[PDB]
Order: structure tokens, then sequence, then C-alpha cells
């Protein structure tokens, strides 16, 4: 169970880190318009 | 943020005053701090800059190596009683178990302090005689202070502006590590416990567990 | 006792970490994502 | 050897390429060591040479002088008030006072303030005559660092060759004596036994009786 | 609010004995671990976040 | 006259037995008795930095010596005006008393308990003060770095440069005497554990036995 | 700098822009004096002669009331924390030496010395000292000198000086030679003086109402904010609760 807990914990913090740094990676510049 | 030239930030900010003329601002970390005039001439400045940067790298390695093993001791790596506390780590070689890297008996497991010092003398003497001279079996012409080449495997030091910015990061991180190494040396003597132990005592009750509790402990008493 | 459990419920357990390796891998994984993000800068 | 472009170096083959340009080997004991670089100024370098020279000589006096009481306690059983040098001063605080070789009628000194006053005035007048380079014609000359006149009775100052290698021998023996003097000083604070006593205890078992055996003595509590 | 709890009459405590009363707060928990362990705490049963 | 203190005809750091003194010491600065056998100030601007150090230290040590003596002079017969902290090297712990640090025996004076607050207030105030000293501020922006003399001399004093120079010689000789004294206070405190005034009174009781000679056996190794 | 916030046509008035158009100010206060907020509901100013003549009395009242504010707040506080003052409270300090009971002077930090001279000597030298000073003030005639700013000045310096601002002998530390900073400090002085005048009149009415000193007022108010204020003191005794 502890091995499963460490596995789910690293999976969740990996995906949440992807979300955090993806929205930090200049997101208001992804528009297809002018401005 | 203009880390070079006359418009660089100085060691007192808005109240800095006119920096010394030899500290023009062409070298990394130039905060215009030479109040004792040690580097008026170029040669003392070059030698002192070498002492700076060599000490900076030695202190970065030192600060990480003082922080790491006692952190791992708190993590479950089994250092018994003195391999955790940095200033007592050297005393670990005399115990019946020897000196075990990461607490495992299969790792290192050293018993001869004379042998480990002798191997270190020949290795570091060759390395430092090579560093001073600027020649080795495989490298011919390299900067004595910023060598590179085989010392830059990742190609990180290529383009001059990134090189200079990383030099500023190097010198400032090194100065911070030198400051913390002075801190480790002083808190070792006056408290008698590890640096992270000092931190966790300061994290429990900072209002009383600080450096002011250990001020009266060195009063010479008749 | 008849069977082995974590018994991590309650206790005000920060981030739900009962062993330090959990906090270490959380910090380490956020650090790896930050490392790739940071080195992959000065782009676009 | 010891002079000119192929002089000996403080790192040997490792001091071939990076050497200071101010260390040209005109002076005895020159090996090229200014890694910290405290002598980029020429007259400042001259002042440090003066410091190094008489420092070496004073160290030679100390190094020979703090072996002889303990060596004489060894072998032919010479008795003292106290033989070990770092506890020699308390000899003057004993009941029998200070005696040169244990004889009550050798010097028998008890007035420590008076001997301090005598030593201060005599060595002060000696040093003042040294630094001034003589006055009113009484030795009112010489280089004040290698005098020779009225200080070299054996006359081993001629033959500029022999003077050069003898000067190198002087500074090099002095540097050995300074290194030894730091040995005596640090063994005094760490071991608390005489230099010869530490060498005697050293010959029994070097494996367990090294400097690491007292490496845990100064562990903070 | 801190000043009101420390020197301006105290605040109402239901955990004081006798049914609770208005008590003057003495020695608040300034421990950072106790303060931020509530924040880092899970919101679910047994922990309830803050 | 003033020639005793300036020019080649001045007094010397070894008197009539000093001709080989150093040639960069022309006799244009206060003090300057010719004592530079180490030769550290042969460099001109490092010499300038060293004079700045000299005068700043001189002023600080005049204040320090007169402050290390003045509480122990103002101590009374029963010892109720000040507690045990009338001795200078135990003054700081006076802020750890339940009555706090009170400037005299009356609790109406200062009455400070927060050493952290006192340290932070001192750091901020002294930072602004020394930044004004190095760069310039309300008290001056282009005055002399060592002798500003426009708000720092409100009682006139520094007129008629003939008297001004010899008064500066008084500054530097009083200062150097003070730093010699402060070195005395430190080395007396570390080897006795007694206040400087009681060192003086114990010596005035018995000068043959009450001297550092009696304390020369204190640091002996076992 | 920033002297266009106290002088000129654009300056801080006694009301902001919405409640006071700039044309509502008296014409004789258009930013020529330090502390000109255009505050004149009742026409006492008339014109510039009467304005500067009243400013003379305003400035003297200010320079008295500021020292007064310090002299009422300081020794009462010193006695309250434990100095040996015996009469720090201002409305009963005079009652100490009615029967020869001379006051104790605190030369802080080296003070608490007894003043060995009685009320008759106090008042005789007080009139002969400040009467001499005030006769000097209207005449601009001063006998001797030795001021720190200019040492041992003769009597031929007070003539030609500006009345109500006599720089030189009365300026030991200078810091007013720049007219810019001198004007800024004039505004600072007159505003501090008006503040202290309000403060000392508040001290008076607070003493008349509460029967105690203003340092006691601020200390008890900081101890119990709602339990000690004006509406608390005029209650007399408690309050019937509304339960
Ligand atoms: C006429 C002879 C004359 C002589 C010999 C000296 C000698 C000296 N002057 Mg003086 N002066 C003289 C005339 C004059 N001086 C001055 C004005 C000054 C000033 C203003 C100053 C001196 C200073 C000095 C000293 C500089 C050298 C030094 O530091 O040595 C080092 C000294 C020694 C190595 C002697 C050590 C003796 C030893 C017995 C000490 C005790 C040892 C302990 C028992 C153990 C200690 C170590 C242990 C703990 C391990 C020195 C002692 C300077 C100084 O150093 O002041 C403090 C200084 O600032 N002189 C004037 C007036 C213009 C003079 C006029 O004639
Ligand atoms: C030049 C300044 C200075 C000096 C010399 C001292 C010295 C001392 N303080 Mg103090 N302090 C100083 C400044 C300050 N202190 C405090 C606040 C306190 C407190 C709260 C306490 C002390 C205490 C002590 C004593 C510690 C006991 C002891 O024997 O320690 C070792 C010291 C000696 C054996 C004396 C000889 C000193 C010498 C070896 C060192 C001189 C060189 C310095 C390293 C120079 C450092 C320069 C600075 C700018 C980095 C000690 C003599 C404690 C005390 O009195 O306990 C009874 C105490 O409780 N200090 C503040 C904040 C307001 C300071 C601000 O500047
Ligand atoms: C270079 C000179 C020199 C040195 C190194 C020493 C060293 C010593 N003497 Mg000393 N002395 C010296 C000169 C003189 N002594 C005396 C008179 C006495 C007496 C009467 C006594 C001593 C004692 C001592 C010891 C101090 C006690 C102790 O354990 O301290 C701590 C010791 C150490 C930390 C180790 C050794 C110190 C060394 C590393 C420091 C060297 C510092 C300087 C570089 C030396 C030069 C300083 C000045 C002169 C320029 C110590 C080992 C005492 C003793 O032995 O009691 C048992 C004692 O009673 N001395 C006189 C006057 C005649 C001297 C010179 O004129
Ligand atoms: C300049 C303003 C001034 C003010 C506002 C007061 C105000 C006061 N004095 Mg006073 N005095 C003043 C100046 C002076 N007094 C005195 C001498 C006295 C005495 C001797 C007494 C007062 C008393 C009083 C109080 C009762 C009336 C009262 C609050 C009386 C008091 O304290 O009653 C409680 C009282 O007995 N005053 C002298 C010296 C002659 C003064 C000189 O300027
Ligand atoms: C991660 C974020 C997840 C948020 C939802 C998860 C469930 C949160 C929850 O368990 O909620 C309840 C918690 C409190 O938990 C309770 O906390 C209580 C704490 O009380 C204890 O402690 C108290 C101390 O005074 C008392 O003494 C009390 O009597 C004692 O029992 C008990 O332990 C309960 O068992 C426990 O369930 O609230 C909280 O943490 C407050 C935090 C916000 C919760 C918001 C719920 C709604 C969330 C989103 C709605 C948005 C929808 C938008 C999109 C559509
Ligand atoms: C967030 C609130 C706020 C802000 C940012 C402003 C800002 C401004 N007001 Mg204004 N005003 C406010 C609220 C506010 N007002 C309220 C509540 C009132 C009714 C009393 C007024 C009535 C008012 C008038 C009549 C005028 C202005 C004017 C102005 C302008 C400049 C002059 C000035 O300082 O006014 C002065 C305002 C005061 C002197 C009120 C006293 C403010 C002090 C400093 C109170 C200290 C605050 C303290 C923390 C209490 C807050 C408690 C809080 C918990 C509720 C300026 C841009 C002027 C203007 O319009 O220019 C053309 C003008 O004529 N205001
Ligand atoms: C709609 C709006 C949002 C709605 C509701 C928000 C309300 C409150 C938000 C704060 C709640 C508390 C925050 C800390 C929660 C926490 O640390 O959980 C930690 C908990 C603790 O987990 C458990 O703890 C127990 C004891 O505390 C035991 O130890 C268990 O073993 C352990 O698993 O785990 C989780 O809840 C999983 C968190 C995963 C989060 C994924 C979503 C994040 C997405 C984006 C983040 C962006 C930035
Ligand atoms: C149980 C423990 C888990 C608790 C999670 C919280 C841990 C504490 C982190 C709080 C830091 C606050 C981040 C605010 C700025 C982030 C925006 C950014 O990123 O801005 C990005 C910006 C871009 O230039 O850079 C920058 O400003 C520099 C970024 C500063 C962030 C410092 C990170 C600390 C060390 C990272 C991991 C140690 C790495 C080890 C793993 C690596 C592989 C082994
Ligand atoms: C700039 C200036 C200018 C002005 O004017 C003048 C002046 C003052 C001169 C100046 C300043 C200066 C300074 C600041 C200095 C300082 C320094 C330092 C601190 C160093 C350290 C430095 C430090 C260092 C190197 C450190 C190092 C460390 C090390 C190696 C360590 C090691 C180790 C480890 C890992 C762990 C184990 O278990 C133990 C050991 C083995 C032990
Ligand atoms: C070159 C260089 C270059 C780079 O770059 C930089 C640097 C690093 C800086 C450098 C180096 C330097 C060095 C090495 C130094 C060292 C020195 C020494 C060791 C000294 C001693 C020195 C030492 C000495 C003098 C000593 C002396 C001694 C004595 C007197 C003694 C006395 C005594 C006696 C007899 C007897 C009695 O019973 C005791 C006593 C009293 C005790
Ligand atoms: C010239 C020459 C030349 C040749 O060639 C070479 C050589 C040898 C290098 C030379 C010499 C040099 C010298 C002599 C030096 C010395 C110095 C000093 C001693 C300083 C002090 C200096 C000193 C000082 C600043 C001091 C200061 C002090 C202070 C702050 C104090 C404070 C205090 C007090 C009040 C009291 C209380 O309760 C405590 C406290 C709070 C703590």
């Amino acid at each position: 169970m502890l091995t499963l807990k460490i596995f789910v914990y690293t999976v969740v913090t990996f995906f949440v880190g992807l979300f955090i740094f993806g929205f930090l990676s200049n997101d208001p510049s992804r528009n297809p318009g002018k401005g | 943020s203009a880390w070079y030239g006359p418009d660089r930030p100085l060691f007192l900010g808005s109240l800095s005053g006119e920096p010394p003329s030899y500290l023009t601002g062409e070298f990394p970390g130039d905060y215009g701090w030479d109040t004792a005039g040690l580097s008026a001439d170029p040669t003392t400045f070059a030698r002192y800059r070498t002492i700076e940067l060599i000490h900076a790298r030695w202190a970065l390695l030192g600060a990480l190596g003082i922080i790491t093993p006692e952190l791992l001791a708190k993590n479950g790596v089994p250092f018994s009683e003195d391999g955790a506390i940095w200033f007592k780590a050297g005393a670990e070689i005399f115990k019946e178990g020897g000196l075990n890297y990461l607490g495992n008996e299969n790792l290192i497991h050293a018993q001869s302090i004379l042998a480990t010092l002798a191997v270190q003398v020949i290795v570091m003497g060759a390395a430092e005689g090579f560093r001073a001279n600027g020649e080795a079996p495989g490298v011919e012409g390299l900067d004595p202070l910023y060598p590179g080449g085989p010392f830059d495997p990742l190609g990180l030091a290529d383009d001059p502006e990134a090189f200079a910015e990383l030099k500023v990061k190097e010198i400032k991180n090194g100065r911070l590590a030198m400051f913390s190494c002075l801190g480790f040396f002083v808190q070792a003597i006056v408290t008698g416990k590890g640096p992270i132990q000092n931190l966790q005592d300061h994290l429990a009750d900072p209002g009383v567990n600080n450096a002011f509790a250990s001020a009266t402990k060195f009063v010479p008493t008749p | 006792l008849v069977d082995d459990r974590m018994n991590g419920d309650g206790t005000g357990l920060p981030f739900g970490v009962n062993d330090g390796i959990l906090g270490w891998v959380i910090a380490g994984t956020l650090g790896t994502i930050w490392a790739i993000y940071f080195v992959s800068q000065k782009d676009l | 050897e010891f002079y000119g472009p192929d002089r000996a170096k403080f790192l040997g083959p490792f001091s071939e390429n990076d050497t200071p340009e101010y260390l040209t080997g005109e002076f005895p004991g020159d090996y090229g060591w200014d890694t910290a670089g405290l002598s980029a100024d020429p007259q400042t370098f001259a002042r440090y040479r003066e410091i190094e020279l008489i420092h070496a000589r004073w160290a030679l006096l100390g190094a020979l002088g703090i072996l002889t009481p303990e060596l004489l306690s060894q072998y032919a059983g010479v008795q003292f008030g106290e033989p070990v040098w770092f506890k020699a001063g308390a000899q003057i605080f004993a009941a029998g006072g200070l005696n040169y070789l244990g004889n009550e009628s050798l010097i028998h000194a008890q007035s420590i303030i008076a001997t301090l006053a005598v030593q201060v005035v005599l060595m002060g007048l000696a040093e003042a005559y040294r630094a001034n380079g003589g006055s009113e014609g009484f030795l009112d000359d010489l280089d004040t660092l290698y005098p020779g006149g009225a200080f070299d009775p054996l006359g081993l100052a001629d033959d500029p060759d022999t003077f050069a290698e003898l000067k190198v021998k002087e500074i090099k023996n002095g540097r050995l004596a300074m290194f030894s003097c730091l040995g005596f000083f640090v063994q005094a604070i760490v071991t608390g036994k005489g230099p010869v006593q530490n060498l005697t205890d050293h010959l029994a078992d070097p494996t367990v009786n090294n400097a690491f055996a007292s490496a845990t003595k100064f562990t903070p509590g | 609010l801190v000043l009101k709890a420390l020197y301006f009459g105290g605040v109402y405590d239901t955990w004081a004995p006798g049914g609770g009363d208005v008590r003057i707060i003495s020695n608040p928990t300034t421990n950072a671990a106790i303060i931020f362990g509530y924040i880092v705490k899970s919101p679910f049963g047994g922990d309830g976040w803050i | 006259t003033i020639n005793q203190f300036y020019g080649p005809d001045r007094n010397k750091w070894l008197g009539p037995y000093s001709t080989n003194t150093p040639p960069y010491l022309t006799g244009e600065f206060p003090g300057d008795y010719g004592w530079d056998t180490a030769g550290l100030s042969a460099d001109p601007e490092t010499f300038k930095r060293y004079r700045e150090l000299e005068l700043i230290h001189a002023r600080w040590a005049l204040l320090g010596a007169l402050g290390m003596v003045t509480p122990e002079l103002l101590q009374d017969d029963d010892g109720i005006m000040f507690g045990e902290s009338a001795i200078w090297f135990k003054a700081g712990a006076a802020i750890f008393q339940e009555g706090g640090l009170n400037y005299l025996g009356n609790p109406s004076l200062i009455h400070a308990q927060n050493i952290v607050a006192t340290l932070a207030v001192q750091v901020v105030l002294m930072g602004l003060v020394e930044g004004y000293r190095v760069n310039g501020g309300p008290a001056g922006e282009g005055l002399d770095p060592l002798y500003p003399g426009e708000a720092f001399d409100p009682l006139g004093l520094a007129d008629d440069p003939e008297a001004f120079a010899e008064l500066k010689v008084k500054e530097i000789k009083n200062g150097r005497l003070a730093m010699f004294a402060c070195l005395g206070f430190f080395v007396q405190a570390i080897v006795t554990g007694k206040g400087p005034i009681e060192n003086l009174t114990d010596h005035l009781a018995n000068p043959a036995e009450n001297n550092a000679f009696a304390y020369a056996t204190k640091f002996t190794p076992q | 700098p920033d002297l266009e916030k106290w002088y000129g046509p654009d300056r801080k008035l006694f009301l902001p822009g919405g409640l006071l158009d700039r044309d509502d100010v008296p014409e004789y206060l258009n930013g020529e004096l330090a502390g000109d907020y255009g505050y004149d509901p009742l026409g006492l100013g008339k014109d510039e002669e009467q304005v500067e003549k009243y400013r003379a009395n305003e400035l003297l009242h200010a320079r008295w009331a500021m020292l007064a504010a310090a002299g009422i707040i300081i020794p009462e506080g010193l006695q309250a924390n434990g100095a040996d003052i015996k009469g720090g409270t201002w409305f009963e300090t005079g009652a100490e030496m009615l029967n020869g009971g001379t006051l104790n002077y605190f030369a802080v930090p080296f003070g608490v010395v007894q003043n060995p001279l009685p009320l008759a000597a106090v008042t005789l030298i007080e009139i002969v000292l400040l009467g001499a000073v005030e006769k000097f003030r209207v005449d601009g005639t001063g006998p001797a000198g030795f001021s720190p700013g200019v040492g041992k000045f003769d009597s031929d310096i007070f003539d030609g000086l500006d009345k109500l601002y006599p720089g030189g002998p009365f300026d030991p530390l200078n810091l007013a030679d720049d007219p810019e900073v001198f004007a800024e400090l004039q505004v600072k002085e007159i505003k501090n003086g008006r503040l202290a005048m309000i403060a000392v009149l508040a001290f008076a009415i607070q003493s008349y109402v509460t029967g105690e000193g203003p340092y006691a007022n601020i200390t008890k108010h900081l101890s119990d904010p709602f339990g000690y204020n004006l509406l608390t003191v005029l209650q007399g005794d408690d309050r019937v609760p509304t339960l």
C-alpha cells in the first residue's frame, strides 16, 4: 500500500506540476487573435 | 540586470558612493566593495580573484556536503551517532565499523586514516599542481580561473552573455556558500550541534532558541 | 492486531505524508518539472 | 641551482608556466611562491624580505633552544626546575627560583619584574641600534640586513658565491625552523607534552599515536 | 483582533472549564509548524483543513 | 610649534634611533610617526583606505574605552544602581533581566527587554548613518570623507588651519592611545574575568603580585 | 523640494477641491506665508499688514506651546514610570512649592537633583529673565554673544535681521541657508506649532474634565480603549445594563 501511495503521489504531483508550469509557460500568448 | 559596467548594482545600493577606480566593473560580482584597498594593483586583484573563485567552489561543495548527510540521517540512512553531525564526521573512521558511505557496510568501509589521507595527498596534489601550472596530459591552453573544455561537458559555457551571467550566478552562489560555511564553523563551536539541528531548534521556538541564548556561555569567569 | 495498516487518518498529517520519502518525491517531481520548464526557457 | 631563470620552485615542475613576474630570483630562498600575492609592490616586498629574514633567525634560536632542556633531561639525567619549554616560565615562580642546570648557585633568579625590565631595555636598545643603521659614526653604515661588519667574526662573508649559497642555506634552514616552531606550538596546545616527549611517545607506536589520536580532543559540547 | 484577545478583555472560549467564559489569551501558539500544519492539512474527515 | 608634528623634522616612532623609516611618509598627515616596517601602506590608495580605517577605529575606540570604564566608575557602594552588569563585558546580559536594561538604576530610563528589537533598530539606524558617511545624505554630500566639519563641528573649533592641524594630531594620538587601551581591556577581560576598574584597584593594592605575571600560568596545557 | 504644495496658487487648502473652489479663499491669502491653508471663515485677516501682525503672535504662541507640550507630557511620564519628580502632573506642579516645597529637577540621564531655591527666587528671576528677553525681542538689542553658530558676536548683528526669524546667533546649526529648505522648515514649524497648540488646549480641557494628566489619559486609554474614554468618564458611575 505504501508503494502504491508513493506511486500515486508521484503521478499526481507530476501531472499537477505539468498543469502549473504549463499555465506558467506564457498562456495569454496562445490566442489566435490580435492583442 | 546590468551586472557589468559602471551602472552595475553596488554593495550599498542607493548609499554606495563612488566605487574604487580599479573595481571598474569588468569581472563578476563586482559590488564595488574594497574598503581596505587590497586590490589597488592588477596582480593582487588577479590573485585575490583566484582565491575568491576557488574558495567559492570549495564552499559550494562544502555547504552541500555539510547539509546532505545529516539530512539523510533524518531520512532513514543509518548513520549511528557522529556520521550525521558534520564536525564529528571525521571521528567516524575510528569506530569498529569503520567509515561507511550511506551507512551501508559494503560502501567504502575504510579503516586507515593514514592511507585515505595519503591517497588524497597524491590525488589533490596532482590536481592542484595541474591547476596552478595550466598544463596536463590532455589539455594545453585553458583559462586558469575559468577552464572549461573537459570541465564543460554539457556545452553550457558557449555564448558570451550566458557565460557572463552564469559567472555572476557562480560568484554570488559561491559567496553565499562561503557565508554559510562561516556560519557552520561558528555554530559548530558555540552550540555543539549540527546546522539543521540549529535550524529545527530555531523552528520550534525562534523567540528564545537563537544565537542570543549562547552569548553568556563564553564569559571568562574568575 | 490482525493486519497491517498505515493508520494515517486524522493526526493533522501535512500533505498526507506519513513518511519523509513522500515529501521528498513530491518536492523532487515538482523540481524535475520545474527543471525542464526552466531550462526550456528563452523560447517562443 | 637556487638562482636565475632555472631556479628551484615551490611546486617544482608544477611552477613552470604560472609564476609571478616580480619573483625573478635575485634573492636567496626564492622559489616563486606568491599564490596569495602579497608582494606586488617592490618596496613592500623588500619589507617582507626583512621580516622573513630576521624571523627565520629568531625561529632558529627558538627551535634550538626548546629542544636542549628536554634533550638534556634525556640521556645524561640533567635536572632542572622544569624541563619542558611551554611550562618553563613557571620555573621562576618556584621556591628555588630559576636555576640554569638545577644548581642553586648558577643564576638563582627570583625577581621576575626586574628580569623583565632588564631584558626589555637591553633588547630594545639592540633593536633600536639595528633599525637605525648606526649613529654618530658608531656603525653608522651597512645595509642593515646583511651587515657583516662587527657581526661576522669568522669572516665567512667574502667569496660572493659562498655568500650566495650560504644565504640560501640561512633562509632555508630558518624556514625549516619556522615550520618546526609551528610544530612545537601546535603540539603544545594539542598534546600538552614536550616536542621530544611527543617524539619519544611517537616511536613506540606511530599507528595509534599520530595527530589524529587527539583530533577529537577539541570537540565542542 | 490579536490586541483584542491579548489586552482588551480577551475573547470568548468555549473550551475553558465551567461552560466556557471570556478569557484573556496568554501565550498564543506562534509555532510555525502548528500554524501552517493547518494550512497544509487535508480538507477531509479527521483533518478538516483550517 | 606645528613643525614637531609635520614635515621631515617631526617626531618619530623610534625617536633619534630612527632614520631608516619609510619614503612615502612625507609628514602631511596627522600622527605619522613613521611606523610602517611591514610596509603595508606603500601602496597609495591602500594607504588612503588604511587612514580611513585608522580614524574610524580611533573614534570608535575612544567611545568604547570611555564607555567600558564609565558604568564601573558610576557603580555605587552597595551595588544597587547596576546589577552584576556594571562590568563592561557582561553589559549585554543586562537586557535579559526581569527589570530589563535600565540606563541608570531608575526604571524610568530606557527599560528595554527586546534584544531583537534593539538589534534591528541599531542595524537600521547604523546602516543609514554609515551609508550617509560613505555616500552622503542630510548632513553633507560633498564634504571631506574624514573631516566633514559643517554639521559635525557646530561649536566653531576648526578655524585657523595652524591650530586645526595640531588639533587633528591630538585627535589621532588620543585615538591611538584609546585603541591601545581597548586592546588592553579585551586582553585583561579574557585573562582575569574582572572589570578594568577592579584590575586597577587590585594592582593599586599590591603591584608585585597582582599583575599578568600571576595569570601567566592560567592557560597551561595538561 | 516640492514647495509648490505649500505656496503659490496651488497649495493645500483647509478643504479639498470639491468642497472649496479656489475662488472662495480670501484674496490676501494666496500663498505667501508658511502654513497658508486659506482658513478664514471669520474675517480677522483684513489684509497683509494685519495677517503678518497676527502671524507674529501665532508664531510666538507656537514656539511657546510646543515646548509646553513637551513640558507637560515628559515629566509626568517620567514620574509615572518611576522618576523622582514629585509633581510631574502639570495642573498641580505649582502647588508643590506653596510651602517652600521646591521641586526636584531631572537632568536626565544624570539628574534627580534637588533644586535648592524657593518660589520667590524662581519668580523673581523668571520675570527679570524673560522680561529682559522680551524687551530685547521688541527692540532687537542684545548685549553679548558667544553663540555656537557664530562665536562671540558683537551687538551689531541683531539690527538688519528679519524680525520673527533672526538667523545667525539664533541659528547654531544653520541648516536654513537654502531658502527652499528654509521655507519647507517654516511650513514644518508653523504646522508643528498649530498641532502643539491644539495638543496643549486639549491637555487643559482633558485635565479639567478627568482630573488627571494627559499622559495618564493616553496610558489608561491604551490600557482600556472602550473602558476609559470621554463617554466613559462623563458617565460618573457604571451604567444600568439593559438585560
Ligand atoms: C629612543 C628609543 C625608542 C625605542 C627603542 C622605541 C621602541 C618602540 N616604539 Mg617608540 N621607541 C623609542 C622612542 C620613541 N618612541 C616614540 C613614540 C612611539 C609611538 C607613538 C609608538 C612607538 C612604538 C614603539 C614600538 C615599535 C616596535 C614594536 O612594536 O616592537 C614590538 C615589541 C616587542 C616585540 C617587544 C616584546 C617584549 C616582550 C618582553 C614582551 C612580553 C612578552 C610576554 C611575556 C609573552 C607574550 C607572548 C605569549 C603570550 C606567547 C617599540 C617598542 C609604537 C608601538 O608599538 O606602540 C605600542 C607606537 O605606536 N613609539 C617617541 C616619541 C616621538 C620616541 C622618542 O624618542
Ligand atoms: C564591539 C562590539 C561588541 C563587543 C566587543 C561585545 C562583546 C560582548 N557582548 Mg555584545 N559585544 C558587542 C556588541 C553588541 N552586543 C550586543 C548584545 C549583547 C548581548 C545581548 C549580550 C552580549 C554579550 C557580550 C559578551 C559575551 C561574553 C563573552 O565573553 O564573549 C566573548 C568576548 C570576550 C571574551 C571579550 C573579548 C572580545 C574579543 C575576543 C573580540 C573582539 C573582536 C570582535 C570579533 C570584533 C567584531 C566586529 C563586528 C563589527 C563584526 C561580550 C564581552 C553577552 C553578555 O554580556 O553576557 C554576560 C550578552 O548577553 N552582547 C549588541 C546588540 C545591541 C551589540 C551591538 O553592537
Ligand atoms: C616568543 C616568546 C614567548 C613565547 C612563545 C612564550 C610562551 C609561553 N610563555 Mg613566556 N613565552 C614567550 C616569552 C616570554 N615569556 C616570559 C615569561 C614567562 C613566564 C614567567 C611564564 C611564561 C609562560 C608562558 C606560557 C603561557 C601559558 C600558556 O600555557 O599559555 C598558552 C600557551 C599556548 C597557547 C601555546 C604557546 C603560545 C604560542 C603558540 C603563542 C605565540 C604568540 C606570539 C607569536 C609570540 C610573540 C609575542 C611577542 C613577544 C612579540 C607559554 C607557552 C608561563 C608558563 O609557562 O607557565 C607554565 C609562565 O609562567 N612566560 C618572558 C619574560 C622573561 C618572555 C619574553 O621576554
Ligand atoms: C477609499 C476611499 C477614498 C479615496 C481613495 C478617496 C480619494 C480622494 N478623495 Mg475622497 N472621500 C471619501 C473616500 C475616499 N476618497 C469618503 C468616505 C468621503 C466622505 C467623508 C470623502 C469625501 C471627499 C471629498 C469632499 C473630497 C474628496 C476628494 C478626494 C481626492 C483627493 C483629496 C482627498 O484626499 O480627499 C479628502 C478626504 C478626507 C480628508 C477624509 C479623511 C481621510 C483620513 C485620512 C482618514 C484616515 C483613514 C482611516 C484608516 C480610517 C478608515 C477606517 C476604515 C476601516 C473604514 C482623492 C482622489 C476631494 C476631491 O474630490 O477632489 C476634487 C474632495 O473634495 N473626498
Ligand atoms: C512536501 C514538499 C512539497 C511542498 C511544495 C512547496 C515547496 C516550496 C516551494 C515554494 C516556492 C514558491 C514558488 C513561487 C515562484 C514559482 C514561479 C516560478 O517557478 O518561476 C519560474 C522562474 C522562471 O525563470 O524561475 C524562478 O523564479 C525560480 C523558481 C523558484 C522556486 C524554487 C524551487 C525550490 C527548489 C525546487 C526543487 C529542488 C529541485 C530538486 C529536484 C530537481 C531534480 C532532482
Ligand atoms: C570583500 C572584502 C573587502 C573589504 O574591504 C575587506 C575584506 C573584509 C577583506 C573583504 C571581505 C572578506 C570576506 C567576507 C571574507 C570571508 C571569507 C569566508 C567566509 C570564507 C569561507 C570559506 C569557507 C570554505 C572554503 C569552506 C569549505 C568547506 C569545506 C571544504 C567543507 C568540507 C567538509 C564537508 C563537505 C563535510 C564533512 O563532514 C566535513 C568537511 C570534510 C570539513
Ligand atoms: C610564503 C607565502 C606566499 C603565499 O602566497 C602567501 C602566504 C601563504 C601568506 C605565504 C606563507 C607564509 C608562511 C608559511 C608563514 C609562516 C610563518 C611561520 C611558520 C613563522 C613561524 C615563526 C616561529 C618563530 C619566530 C618562533 C620563535 C620561537 C621563539 C622566539 C622561542 C622562544 C622560547 C624559547 C627558546 C625558550 C623558552 O623556554 C620558551 C620560549 C619562550 C617559547
Ligand atoms: C602601525 C603598524 C605598522 C607596522 O609595521 C605593522 C602593524 C603592526 C600592523 C602596525 C600596527 C597596527 C596596530 C597597533 C593595530 C592595533 C589596532 C587596535 C588595537 C585597534 C583597536 C580598536 C578598538 C576599538 C575600535 C574598540 C571599540 C570598542 C567598543 C565599540 C566598545 C563598546 C562597548 C562599550 C563602550 C561598553 C559596553 O559595556 C560593551 C560594549 C558595548 C562592547
